[PDB]
């Protein structure tokens, strides 16, 4: 009676010690690494070992390999036949590969190119702008904080809707310490301040630079199964729409509740989250709606 | 100075601590697997169990650094 969706998560802070041993021993990762290393002309696992930060270009490519491999590992070891798939933020990249909208080689090229593109853009543009995540923040409490920012003439945008009380707000870091104390003052808990920021109408120039330098050269195919857009849950069926999703990521917010309502409307009852993740598989938006399988490196490392 | 009620509650959110390992006063909670959404669930369970509302300084990172600091913080609110 059920149906299964394959979901691809956003990228959390890389931790090479979390996945380096997994990547070189699991046959699903080893197979994609051979392809990623041939496309890139280096050893991705070696470059990722030496990378500093949590969001290096190498950790973004490795994150693509880990999610796409763990989707195939779950299909082959759990007899999954998904009718539909969806990707949140980075996971748009992973779902483009899984769905057949891009060859794995073009997804690796795209992931590396967008990494370099964003690095360059944020080296000079929107200096000090950050994306804050917070929880226990009902929309009514958030709206009062946004009105206080408006009163002071402080620019912001809502970048993600995660759950009824879980949002990401993008604004200048000069507002960071006030926002954190102001959240806490009403029982909301700040989680993380992401640099570079993501998902803002103000980032049209990053969209344009991505399109010209990375995305337009690529050939997009029609996906082999429907793809739910993370912007608004629209059911996508063509390569042009997947390409638009990747570009709209820069300038439209993630609406995670809309992915979950769309999946529900397409008859989904069970989701597989493919890859390392401690948000999309565990957040109430997802678990209230669906049985969750969490296909993480930690699970695939179990005896 | 904590008790079984508190420790049974906390240990539900510390996946990398085995039931036969002691819960040290100053163990780093993040290192034995307390994370952001584990903290949200923990908070929700502490608030229902003890009839308290964590707010202001009780929601800083420092509150969840160790079972010692978390116990002190919960204690100041239950009395
Ligand atoms: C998809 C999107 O736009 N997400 C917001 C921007 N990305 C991030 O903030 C990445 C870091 N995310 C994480 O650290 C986790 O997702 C949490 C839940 C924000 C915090 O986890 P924690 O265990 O401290």
């Amino acid at each position: 009676a059920g149906a299964t969706a394959m979901l691809f998560p956003g990228m959390g802070p890389a931790a090479f010690s979390d996945v380096g041993r997994f990547m070189v021993t699991n046959r699903y990762t080893r197979e994609l690494l051979a392809e990623a290393d041939d496309t890139l002309g280096y050893s991705l696992v070696d470059r990722f070992r030496q990378a500093e930060g949590d969001y290096s270009e190498y950790a973004q490519i490795a994150f693509l390999v880990n999610c796409v491999a763990l989707a195939r590992w779950a299909e082959q070891t759990m007899d999954l036949t998904p009718r539909i798939c969806a990707g949140a933020c980075f996971g748009e990249k992973s779902v483009a590969a899984y769905s057949g909208a891009l060859t794995f080689a073009d997804a690796v090229r795209m992931t590396a190119g967008l990494a370099r593109c964003m690095d360059e853009y944020f080296r000079t543009e929107h200096l000090g702008v950050v994306t804050h995540s917070f929880v226990r923040a009902p929309r009514e409490r958030l709206d009062e904080i946004l009105a206080e920012l408006d009163e002071r003439g402080e620019w912001h945008e809502i970048s993600c809707h995660i759950d009824h009380d879980f949002f990401m707000l993008t604004l200048h870091e000069r507002n960071s310490v006030w926002l954190e104390g102001r959240l806490r003052s009403v029982g909301a808990m700040p989680l993380y301040a992401m640099r570079p920021p993501m998902h803002a109408a103000a980032f049209g120039g990053l969209r344009d630079k991505a399109e010209e330098e990375v995305i337009a050269p690529l050939t997009f195919h029609d996906p082999t199964l429907p793809v739910v857009a993370d912007q608004d849950g629209k059911v996508l069926t063509t390569g042009d729409e997947v390409r638009t999703m990747l570009l709209e990521s820069f300038v439209r917010p993630l609406r995670w509740p809309d992915v979950i309502s769309s999946l529900q409307d397409q008859g989904v009852t069970r989701v597989c989250v493919a890859g390392p993740d401690s948000l999309f598989g565990r957040v109430g938006t997802t678990t209230r709606a669906f049985e969750v399988i969490a296909a993480t490196p930690r699970l695939a490392l179990q005896p | 100075m904590w008790d079984a009620q508190f420790e049974n509650l906390l240990r539900r959110y510390l996946p990398f601590l085995s039931a036969d390992q002691p819960l040290e006063q100053d163990i780093n909670l993040r290192d034995i697997g307390l994370d952001s959404l584990g903290t949200v669930e923990l908070l929700s369970e502490l608030e229902n169990t003890y009839d308290v509302h964590f707010q202001d300084e009780a929601l800083t990172k420092e509150t969840f650094e160790t079972p010692g600091v978390l116990w002190k913080t919960l204690s100041q609110m239950v009395e």
